[PDB]
């Protein structure tokens, strides 16, 4: 048995990214995603019990889906079939609608007991949970509100359990919700208080990564979540594959290696190669635009990077030397000289026979949140859209506390 | 004349894998233990064909032990513990170490209670991990305090200088090397990039950890070669402690194996004690040898071994307190590993291995002053004061090496 990880998805981006994530993970294992049952005559490739469960049986994902509107859960069920347990799927009617307070003080309180009963059921089937991946978009309403409530309730009940968040930020090219700054900061406070780690995506970066560097004139959001999915598959392959040359990295292991300080737990991600299905691949992993966040991390400062190679390894001394040489011309924190976790996995992805994933801790990510905070400086300098936040249950002083906590995070990074 | 081998961590378990892969057919058995020179020092008598290597493969987040069992060990003595190793020394010491130490020492004292007579322990691990580091340190603590008359030897892989595989590995390394000091009377340190370059020189294509651990396995095999292959000029682990440890706490060794084969003996001996053939990247130019053990085996000739003094009076640089013709622990064994008609091992107590130590010190000298990863220890039960005193002990040890030049 291997250390476990449950991936709870909240909000529309979280649920669709979860659909794509378990799709690609299942087809990595050789399991049909649209059915949830293993392929006859083929064993699951790697440590399935880290993210799955043999429910009698079927290799069902250990995923919990909550969303306050039926549309996303129904669409995920249509695109995934019987992959997820219907007991794991909880839906409401009115939605949160870009309002964090609905997910925090409102329908969030109503939907919390059922979600936590299901989470207790799932964790009681876990051998040793060493991480909870919260797939959500903190720009959205349901995602922010119930992610905040859910991580707060986890750290109130549990707290020996690492929590890795995977939050989709509002894009700097365009906002999808105008209350994205409110929701992002409101969930970000609880992420810093409760979540032990947070992985950050951004749609514009994935768009430019899948437009010219995937040879698609105009990708859909499906390609967005597929790129995010390749990132997550590479990240969790450390928690998913074990063997001789490969090193097994628990989510608590990845946490202890990637999170130096308790408030320093926000991570960027990148993928190589950037080609449609070696040194040029090394630099492709570490280009200025290879990260999955609309920012330039190479003027930032890598705190610690988990570089997870996966595939055939025909140049192990040569690739280690290439990584060491590449480290010389990268911005690393002096106070973490051992800022590289060179994780290896023998099994590659399905799209590529040879891939790597960068999972780094960088100060640059804070300035990313800073621009969202800058957007927060627009919605609260004039007291806009906050009437429903106050009416749904929250308070203005509480919101000032939340914004001060976000600023405390950004100043903790720099 | 009995060895209990302790294998904690993934690196230590792969070292053990390769170690028995070559040790079994070094005594003419397959990897699964089937018969195809007292070899009972490593192996317990279980079945006439199955001579079981009684070595505990205890490791948090087992993972690799499954591929180890796929080569048959004693399944009762080993455990695939509930995962959660991380890379935290305290997590292998007191968080999940305290819930496995009772079982593992019950296994260990059950294994040594059925021993006619024991000489010591040879533990293979990596100081840079979290399981093999913290669990290994706890095992050392409760094994020295249980058998103070026995001689623990640690075959520890020190993290590489060029690149790292863990982001908290110097913390683990220092706080495990302190326990190795306080709990063992012998230690052979291994450095990975030296193994990569040795395997590059030996082979013609790109190596991996299996080749490196094959080299490490040859090292460990030749360490006890004179003990399990009794020829002339025998060597014992008590003899290793007596004549390789000039000071009570200075017992860290660097090892070279040769060749890397019907080679001429002068070439074999001069390339055995080669500055670039040792398996730990230590300081040779400023460093000096304290105590070199030359264990030659196979088709070795006594005059050939004793007449190769050119490499000692020319290349080997000794400390001022050792005689010019001295500094040699010579050993002859009738059997060498296959593919080698005659082979050699150099086990050196050397000043330059402190350089190894100090690089970890250098990392610790930049992390502790910045509160880098210490909360992972503090929330796990290991405070900053004990880390500081462990580094103080390690720095004192490195200064002892620098003063022993
Ligand atoms: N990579 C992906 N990003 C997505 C996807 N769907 C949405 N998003 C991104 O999420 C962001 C909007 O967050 P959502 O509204 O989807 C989260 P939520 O359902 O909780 O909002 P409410 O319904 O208002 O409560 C926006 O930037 C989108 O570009 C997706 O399938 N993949
Ligand atoms: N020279 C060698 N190095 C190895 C070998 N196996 C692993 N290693 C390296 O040793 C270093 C740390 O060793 P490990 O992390 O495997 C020790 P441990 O299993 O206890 O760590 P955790 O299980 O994560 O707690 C790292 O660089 C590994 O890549 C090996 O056969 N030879």
């Amino acid at each position: 048995k291997v250390n476990n990880t449950i991936v709870v998805s909240i909000g529309q981006a979280g649920n669709q990214i979860a659909a794509s994530f378990w799709k690609t993970v299942c087809l990595e294992h050789g399991i049909d995603p649209l059915t949830g049952q293993t392929a006859p005559g083929v064993a699951p490739r790697g440590n399935w019990s880290s993210f799955f469960s043999k429910l009698g049986g079927s290799y069902v994902p250990r995923a919990i889906m909550v969303d306050l509107e039926p549309s996303v859960i129904d669409n995920v069920k249509a695109t995934s079939g019987s992959l997820f347990n219907p007991a794991n799927l909880i839906s409401r009617t009115e939605g949160a609608g870009g309002n964090f307070a609905v997910g925090y003080l409102g329908a969030g309180r109503e939907v919390l007991p059922e979600v936590m009963s299901r989470l207790d059921y799932e964790i009681d089937k876990c051998d040793n949970v060493g991480g909870i991946i919260v797939l959500h978009a903190i720009g959205g309403g349901t995602g922010s509100g119930f992610g905040a409530l859910l991580i707060e309730s986890l750290k109130e009940k549990y707290g020996e359990i690492p929590v890795l968040s995977c939050a989709v930020l509002p894009s700097p090219q365009v906002s999808s919700v105008v209350t994205e700054p409110y929701n992002t900061v409101f969930a970000l406070n609880t992420l810093r208080r409760s979540a032990d780690a947070c992985l950050i995506f951004d749609n514009e970066a994935l768009f430019d990564l899948a437009h010219r560097k995937w040879n698609i004139e105009s990708p859909t959001v499906d390609d967005l979540n597929l790129l995010i999915t390749e990132a997550l598959a590479g990240i969790t392959a450390s928690m998913r594959f074990s063997g001789f040359l490969t090193v097994e990295i628990s989510l608590r292991e990845l946490l202890t290696n990637l999170v130096p300080q308790p408030s320093l737990h926000f991570l960027m991600c990148a993928f190589a190669p950037l080609t449609p299905p070696i040194e040029e691949m090394i630099k492709s992993l570490f280009d200025n635009g290879s990260v999955f966040a609309a920012c330039s991390p190479m003027e930032g400062r890598f705190l610690s990077t988990a570089v997870l190679y996966r595939g055939i390894m025909e140049d192990k001394p040569l690739a280690d030397a290439a990584l060491a040489a590449m480290r010389e011309k990268l911005p690393l924190t002096y106070w973490i000289p051992t800022a590289f976790k060179i994780g290896y996995v023998e099994q590659p992805g399905i799209s590529h026979r040879k891939s790597m994933v960068l999972l780094a801790n960088n100060t640059e990510i804070a300035r990313v949140l800073d621009r969202i905070c800058h957007n927060f400086d627009k919605l609260w300098q004039r007291k806009a859209f906050a009437n429903w936040y106050l009416n749904e249950g929250m308070s203005e002083e509480q919101i000032n506390v939340l914004r001060a906590s976000a600023q405390e995070l950004v100043q903790s990074y720099q | 004349r009995e060895i209990l081998s302790i294998h904690v961590g993934q690196c230590g378990n792969q070292i053990a894998d390769s170690f028995w892969r070559l040790a079994l057919r070094e005594h003419g058995l397959t990897e699964a233990g089937t018969l195809k020179s007292n070899m009972e020092v490593f192996f317990h008598k279980v079945r006439d064909g199955k001579y079981v290597p009684r070595a505990v493969l205890v490791d948090l987040e087992p993972g690799v032990i499954a591929r180890i069992e796929g080569q048959l060990f004693d399944e009762s003595s080993i455990v695939r513990k509930i995962p959660g190793a991380a890379n935290n020394w305290a997590r292998g010491y007191n968080v999940e170490g305290e819930k496995v130490i009772d079982q593992i020492m019950n296994v260990i004292d059950s294994a040594v209670e059925k021993t006619k007579g024991l000489q010591g322990f040879l533990m293979t691990h990596s100081i840079g991990g979290g399981s093999g580091s913290g669990l290994g340190s706890l095992i050392l603590e409760r094994l020295r305090q249980a058998y103070p008359k026995k001689r623990i030897f640690t075959f520890s892989v020190v993290p590489s200088p060029l690149i790292s595989d863990s982001a908290v590995e110097p913390y683990n390394a220092i706080l495990t090397l302190q326990r190795i000091l306080d709990n063992a009377d012998g230690a052979v340190l291994l450095d990975n990039e030296a193994l990569f370059r040795i395997a590059k020189a030996k082979l013609n294509r790109s190596p991996n950890y299996m080749d490196l651990n094959n080299i490490i396995a040859l090292i460990v095999s030749s360490v006890t070669a004179s003990l399990r292959f009794p020829g002339k000029l025998n060597t014992d682990l008590s003899e290793f402690v007596t004549n390789l440890v000039p000071f009570p706490g200075n017992h860290f060794l660097t090892a070279s194996f040769a060749p890397m084969v019907r080679t001429n003996f002068p070439d074999l001996a001069r390339e055995t004690f080669a500055q670039d053939n040792f398996t730990a990247a230590i300081d040779w130019q400023q460093g000096v040898y304290l105590a070199a053990s030359a264990l030659f085996r196979g088709d070795v000739k006594a005059k050939d071994v004793d007449e190769n003094m050119a490499t000692i009076r020319k290349s080997l640089n000794y400390a001022s307190y050792m005689p010019a013709s001295g500094g040699l622990k010579l050993g002859y064994a009738e059997t060498a590993p296959e593919g080698f008609a005659s082979s050699g091992l150099a086990l050196v107590n050397h000043t330059g291995i402190a350089a190894v130590f100090e690089r970890l010190i250098a990392q610790f000298d930049i992390m502790f002053d910045n509160h880098a990863y210490t909360h992972w220890y503090e929330n796990a039960g290991v405070s900053r004061d004990m880390m500081a005193k462990a580094r103080n002990q390690i720095a004192t040890l490195a200064q002892s090496y620098r003063d022993a030049s």
